[PDB]
């Protein structure tokens, strides 16, 4: 369809194929994929983000696709990195959850197409159990891969 | 307590669940469903205490829920009960 609603399904459903003419349909509307609505205004999960958390055996054919659309309207850089906006999960990116799920073949995809390494989980569920947090990591993805018993994502950093 | 059941159509009726699985930590989840009778007859938990006369009970008592179901409400109405 044409709302975020429709949208926000799909990609948890994994079907490309109800996802077709999206792409001239932002050329129509002008619209970005992280403009103001395709984009959750609570936590700032995106479409992306959301590909990453359901998956389909750790495969959601989308997660290309969702690149792609960002490729045309210019947002690489802003797409893949774009933080959650909360505060409890707050600076968690895509980076953050393809490392967690260990999804080798999605982490070398995201940083190809320009992916910030650097970005900081500093959410208050990010923190130590002193500070309220459930699990600590030091809010670096090379860190995270390290404490995710991984030394791939390790060797690939 | 320990029951999960894979037939997905008696799953209403499962008791142990799996919210979230971030790696190294797991969030189960316990029903309550009889073990704290708010406002029912009687519960699990009076049984194991007030009823049950078998040597057993120490062990009973060292399930998995029931050992953080009791600190849940000593640390609510611990403190409380003492000061007054």
């Amino acid at each position: 369809m044409f709302n975020r609603h429709m949208l926000f399904d799909i990609v948890s459903r994994g079907s490309t194929a109800e996802l077709e003419g999206f792409l001239p349909f932002l050329l129509a509307q002008k619209k970005r994929l992280t403009d103001e609505e395709f984009r959750e205004a609570s936590t700032g999960k995106t479409c992306l983000t959301k590909a990453l958390m359901n998956l389909n055996g750790g495969k959601n054919d989308t997660i290309p696709m969702l690149i792609d659309i960002a490729e045309k309207t210019g947002n690489l850089r802003e797409f893949i990195n774009s933080p959650f906006r909360d505060v409890y999960y707050r600076g968690q990116t895509a980076l953050h959850i393809a490392i967690e799920r260990r999804c080798k073949h999605y982490v070398e995809l995201l940083v190809e197409k320009g992916a910030d390494v650097h970005a900081q989980a500093r959410g208050r569920f990010f923190q130590p159990k002193d500070e309220g947090g459930y699990f600590y990591f030091g809010e670096l993805p090379l860190s995270l891969a390290a404490c995710t018993n991984q030394p791939d994502i390790v060797h690939y950093l | 307590i320990r029951l999960e059941i894979k037939d997905e159509e008696a799953r209403h009726l499962s008791r142990k669940f799996r919210d979230w699985a971030y790696g190294p930590v797991y969030s189960s989840l316990y029903d309550l469903s009889m073990l704290d009778t708010c406002g029912e007859e009687v519960s699990v938990l009076e049984i194991l205490v007030y009823n049950s006369k078998v040597e057993n009970r120490h062990e009973m008592l060292a399930v998995e829920p029931i050992n953080e179901l009791l600190r849940d409400k000593w640390q609510k109405f611990g403190a409380v009960s003492f000061y007054i």
